[PDB]
C-alpha cells in the first residue's frame, strides 16, 4: 500500500491476489403452493370454497 | 381483508330469479 511505502520499505511481492466477494449461501429452496396462496390473503382463497356451494345448492333445491 | 370481500353487490339476482307466480 502506498502509504505503508512511507514509513517502512516492500520488497517484490510474493502474491499478488484480489478482494473477493463472501456471501452466505440459501442452499436453495423447494417447489410450493403455500407460496402461491400468499399474493393473495389467504383467507381469500378459503373465501372462493363459500359462495361455489351457495350456487350448487340453490341450483340443487329448485330442481322442481 | 386486502382488496375485496364485499359480497353486498352480488346479492341482486339471488332474489331475481324467485319469480313464479302468476
Amino acid at each position: 500500500t502506498h502509504v505503508r511505502e512511507k514509513a517502512i520499505d516492500f520488497s517484490k511481492p510474493f502474491m499478488t491476489l484480489g478482494v473477493s466477494i463472501l456471501y452466505r449461501k440459501p442452499n436453495g429452496t423447494n417447489p410450493s403452493v403455500f407460496s402461491f396462496l400468499n399474493p393473495l390473503s389467504p383467507d381469500i382463497w378459503m373465501y372462493v370454497l363459500l359462495a361455489y356451494l351457495g350456487v350448487s345448492v340453490v341450483l340443487f333445491v329448485i330442481a322442481r | 381483508q386486502k382488496i375485496g370481500g364485499i359480497f353486498i353487490v352480488l346479492a341482486a339476482g339471488l332474489v331475481l330469479s324467485v319469480l313464479v307466480a302468476v
